[PDB]
C-alpha cells in the first residue's frame, strides 16, 4: 500500500485540513504547490538553492512560531522578493506576533540577502476539511 | 566652532562663553552655526531680562556681519527659539526678524513659522495677536511644496492645528490640512504623538463647527485610516450628532467605540 | 555540523579541489598536448602527481545535500530520491507533480 | 490689516542672497554635519503608508531590484573592453615569436579569448604563470633544443 | 473629502541622445499554470493597448519533462514513481516601439510578474551602419 503523504482513516475522528486530506496524486489536480518559484521551470537554474532555502524557511518558521502555525506555509518568490504567507492561530498575544514578524523578517532578510516579508492570516482554530 | 556647538548642546553655557572668549583671544572668525550656538548659550546662560538678551543678540548679529559671516535659516530659528522665552517683548521683533529673512532672501522654513506661531502663542487670548500672523503664514505657505531644512519643521502643522482649534476657524483648519495634503508635505506631519494630537484637534474642530454630513464624511475618511480616535473625540462626535438630531447612527458609533 | 563524516570528507575534497583547480588546469594543459617537448611533459606529469591526492576533481562525489546519500541523487535538485519524493509529495517543491499520461 | 513682510527690519545683515555655498568637499566628513543630516532625515521620516512606498524605499536602499531587469546590473567585469578580452597576443611579449612554445601559448591565448567567464586579470594571471613556469624550466627547454631564455 | 489638494508628478527628463529603436520584443513567459499565464497575457495585452503598442500573442507548444524514481527505499525496482514538470509558454510579440516605451512597459509588466512565472524577453534593436563601414579603410 502507498504510505506517502497520506492520512489513514481509523475512526472518523481525526481532523485534517485540505492539504493533509489530499494524497500526492492530487497536487496538480486539487492542491497547488505550497511553494512558487521559477527554479523548477524549463531552462531555469538554481533549483537546488531554492529548494534548500525553502526547506530552511519552513523549518525555521515552524520553530519560531511554536504551536501557532495552523497549516503549512506558502512561499512566493517574485524577483528577489520573498513572501511567506502563514495561517496562524489566535492563541498568542498580538505583541508577540508583531515581535516575531519583525524579528523573522529582519533575520531572514539578512541571512538570505533578499527583502523577506511575512504575511500572517489568523484563524480561530485549525480549519477542518474533513474527519478521518 | 565644534567645541561651542557641543557645549551648547550639553548646556555648558559658561564653558561656551569661555570658548567664545578664547576665540576672541585667538582673533579667529567663527561661522554661522557657531554664532547661533553662541546666541543660544548667551540666552540660556543667565536669567537676565529681555533687554539684555536682545541687546546681546543684536550685538552678536552685528559681530557676525563684521566677521564677514553670512546668515542662515538656523540663525533666525535659534533667534525665535530664544525670543520664545520673553513672549510679551518678543512679539514685536519677531516680525522684524521675519522681514530681515525676507530681505536677505532667506525664505523662512516650516520650523521658522512654527517658532513664530509659538512665540505668538502667549498664554492668554490668541485672537488679539495670532490673528495677525496665522493667516499671513498660511498665505505664504499656500500651495508650496517643502523640504526638510530644520529639525523643528515637523512640529509646525501640529502646533498650527492646535491654535486653529483655539481659534475655532474651520476654514483655517481646512487650509492647514490642504497645506499638509499638498505634494509631499504630509511627510512633515511629525512623530506618532504629534500626528495623533493633530488629528484629534482637527477632528474635534470639525465636529464642533462643520456640518454633520461633512463631519461624518471626515469621520469615515480619517478614522481609522489616519488615527484611532480618543474617547473625548468620540464624545464630541456624539454631541455633534445629537445637536444635528441624527440619533439613528448612535448605536453604530457605539459599535465603532467597540 | 555536516550529516556524516562522509559529507565532511566530500566538503574537504571540494574545497581542496577548488583551491588547486588553477594549478591542476595549467599543469594538465601542459600535459594534454603534442606540441611541447616530451621531457617537459614528463616533468609536468611528476608535478601533477606531486599534488595532494584529495585535490583531484574525480574524487568529488555528488552526495545528497540533506542525507549524504551517495547514490540516487538528482543533479538538478542535489537531493536523494527519498528526500525528493518526500518534498514533492508534500508539494513543497514548485512545479513538480505526479506524472500521468 | 496690512502685510507684515514689509517694513522696518533688524537692518543688521545686507541683501546677501548667497549663503555659504563655497565648495569644501576636500575636508574630512565632519561628525556634526553627518549627525545633523540625521535630524533632517528624521524630520522627513514617516512610516510607510502603502505598498508602493515600501517598494520605493526598498529600491532606494538597494534591497529591491531595478526594473526593467538587467542581468548584468551591478557588474562591470573590472571595467574591461572587448579588445582586452579577445586580443591577448599583446601579453605574449617574453615568449618567442616562433617554435613549439609560441604555438602552445597561441593555443592558450585563443582558449582564454574564447573564455567568457574568466576576467581579463585572470587571463593575464594564467599567461604570467605560464611565463614563469617556462622561465623556471629554461634548462630543460635548452636541453631539448627549443629557443627560450 | 480627504483627497490630496495637489499631487507631485515624477521627474521625467528628456535627453538629447537619440532614443533606441526596437523593431520587435519577444516576451516569452514560462509558467506551471495555464490560467496564470492567461491572466498575465490579459494584463499585458490590456496594458499594451492602453499604451498604444502593437502587440500579438501566441502560445508556443508546452514542454513536459518527466523522470522516474524508485518508489520504495531498500529494494522494489519493479515499482517506481514518475514525476513531471510542465513548462507552458506564452509569447507576446510587440512591434515598433521605442526605447523609452519598451523600458517603461517592461518595468510595468515585470514588477507585476506573478510568482512562479519566468520571463525571457528578446529585444530586436534597429541600428544604422557604423561610421567605418560606409567606405573601406
Amino acid at each position: 500500500k502507498n504510505r506517502a503523504a497520506r492520512v489513514r482513516v481509523s475512526k472518523g475522528d481525526k481532523p485534517v485540513t485540505y492539504e493533509e486530506a489530499h494524497a500526492p496524486h492530487y497536487i496538480a489536480h486539487r492542491k497547488g504547490w505550497l511553494s512558487l518559484h521559477t527554479g523548477n521551470l524549463d531552462g531555469e537554474d538554481h533549483a537546488a538553492e531554492r529548494t534548500v532555502e525553502d526547506v530552511f524557511l519552513r523549518k525555521f518558521m515552524w520553530g519560531t512560531f511554536p504551536g501557532c502555525l495552523a497549516d503549512q506555509l506558502v512561499l512566493k518568490r517574485r524577483g528577489n522578493q520573498l513572501e511567506i504567507c502563514a495561517v496562524v492561530l489566535r492563541q498568542l498575544s498580538p505583541h508577540k506576533y508583531y515581535f516575531l514578524v519583525g524579528y523573522s523578517e529582519t533575520l531572514l532578510s539578512y541571512f538570505y540577502k533578499c527583502p523577506v516579508r511575512l504575511h500572517l492570516q489568523t484563524v480561530p482554530s485549525k480549519v477542518v476539511y474533513k474527519y478521518l | 566652532c565644534t567645541m561651542i556647538r557641543g557645549m551648547v548642546k550639553h548646556r555648558a553655557y559658561e564653558q561656551a562663553l569661555n570658548l567664545y572668549t578664547e576665540l576672541l583671544n585667538n582673533r579667529l572668525h567663527a561661522d554661522v552655526y557657531t554664532f547661533n550656538a553662541l546666541i543660544e548659550a548667551t540666552v540660556c546662560a543667565i536669567n537676565e531680562k529681555f533687554e539684555e538678551k536682545w541687546s546681546k543678540i543684536l550685538e552678536l548679529l552685528r559681530h557676525m556681519v563684521a566677521q564677514k559671516v553670512k546668515p542662515n535659516l538656523q540663525t533666525f530659528n535659534t533667534i525665535l527659539k530664544c525670543l520664545r522665552r520673553f513672549h510679551v517683548f518678543a512679539r514685536s521683533p519677531a516680525l522684524q526678524v521675519l522681514r530681515e529673512m525676507k530681505a536677505i532672501g532667506i525664505e523662512p522654513s516650516l520650523a521658522t513659522y512654527h517658532h513664530i506661531i509659538r512665540l505668538f502663542d502667549q498664554p492668554g487670548d490668541p485672537l488679539k495677536r495670532s490673528s495677525f500672523i496665522i493667516y499671513d503664514i498660511m498665505n505664504e505657505l499656500m500651495g508650496k511644496r517643502f523640504s526638510p531644512k530644520d529639525p523643528d519643521d515637523d512640529k509646525f502643522f501640529q502646533s498650527a492645528m492646535s491654535i486653529c482649534s483655539s481659534l475655532r476657524d474651520l476654514e483655517l483648519a481646512y487650509q492647514v490640512h490642504g497645506l499638509l495634503k499638498t505634494g509631499d508635505n504630509w511627510k512633515f506631519i511629525g512623530p506618532d504623538q504629534h500626528r495623533n494630537f493633530y488629528y484629534s484637534k482637527f477632528f474635534d474642530l470639525i465636529c464642533l463647527m462643520e456640518q454633520i454630513d461633512v463631519t461624518l464624511k471626515w469621520y469615515e475618511d480619517l478614522i481609522p485610516s489616519a488615527y484611532f480616535p480618543h474617547s473625548q473625540t468620540m464624545i464630541h462626535l456624539l454631541q455633534a450628532l445629537d445637536v444635528a438630531n441624527r440619533l439613528e447612527v448612535i448605536p453604530k458609533i457605539w459599535k465603532d467605540s467597540k | 555540523h555536516y550529516v556524516d563524516w562522509r559529507m565532511w570528507r566530500d566538503v574537504k575534497r571540494r574545497k581542496m579541489a577548488y583551491e588547486y583547480a588553477d594549478e591542476r588546469l595549467r599543469i594538465n594543459s601542459l600535459r594534454k598536448n603534442t606540441i611541447l617537448p616530451k621531457i617537459l611533459q614528463d616533468v609536468a606529469d611528476e608535478e601533477i602527481a606531486a599534488l595532494p591526492r584529495d585535490s583531484c576533481p574525480v574524487r568529488i562525489r555528488n552526495r545528497c545535500v540533506m542525507t549524504s546519500r551517495p547514490r540516487g541523487v538528482k543533479r538538478r535538485w542535489r537531493l536523494s530520491r527519498i528526500v525528493f519524493r518526500h518534498l514533492a509529495d508534500h508539494g513543497q517543491l514548485s512545479g513538480i507533480q505526479r506524472a500521468t499520461w | 490689516r496690512k502685510n507684515i513682510f514689509t517694513g522696518k527690519r533688524l537692518n543688521i545683515f545686507d541683501m546677501m542672497a548667497v549663503t555659504k555655498e563655497a565648495p569644501e568637499t576636500d575636508t574630512s566628513p565632519s561628525l556634526w554635519d553627518v549627525e545633523f543630516a540625521k535630524q533632517l532625515a528624521t524630520v522627513n521620516e514617516q512610516p510607510l503608508q502603502n505598498g508602493f512606498e515600501e517598494l520605493i524605499q526598498w529600491t532606494k536602499e538597494g534591497k529591491l531590484w531595478e526594473f526593467p531587469i538587467n542581468n548584468e546590473a551591478g557588474f562591470d567585469d573590472d571595467g574591461s573592453e572587448f579588445h582586452e578580452h579577445i586580443f591577448l597576443e599583446k601579453h605574449l611579449e617574453s615568449f618567442p615569436k616562433q617554435g613549439p612554445i609560441r604555438h602552445f601559448m597561441e593555443l592558450v591565448t585563443c582558449g582564454l579569448s574564447k573564455n567568457p567567464y574568466l576576467s581579463v586579470k585572470q587571463k593575464v594571471e594564467h599567461i604570467e604563470w605560464f611565463r614563469n613556469y617556462f622561465n623556471e624550466k629554461k634548462d630543460i627547454l635548452k636541453e631539448s633544443n627549443i629557443q627560450f631564455n | 473629502v480627504d483627497v490630496p489638494k495637489d499631487l507631485t508628478k515624477p521627474v521625467v527628463t528628456i535627453s538629447d541622445e537619440p532614443d533606441i529603436l526596437y523593431k520587435r520584443l519577444s516576451v516569452l513567459v514560462k509558467g506551471h499554470d495555464k490560467a496564470v499565464l492567461d491572466s498575465y497575457e490579459y494584463f499585458a495585452v490590456l496594458a499594451a493597448k492602453e499604451l498604444g503598442i502593437s502587440i500579438k500573442v501566441h502560445e508556443p507548444p508546452r514542454k513536459i519533462e518527466r523522470f522516474t524514481l524508485l518508489q520504495s527505499v531498500h529494494i522494489y525496482k519493479k515499482h517506481r514513481v514518475q514525476y513531471e514538470m510542465r513548462t507552458l509558454y506564452r509569447c507576446l510579440e510587440l512591434e515598433h516601439l521605442t526605447g523609452s516605451t519598451a523600458d517603461v512597459y517592461l518595468e510595468y509588466i515585470q514588477r507585476n510578474l506573478p510568482e512562479g512565472v519566468a520571463m525571457e524577453v528578446t529585444k530586436t534593436q534597429l541600428e544604422q551602419l557604423p561610421e567605418h563601414i560606409k567606405e573601406p579603410i
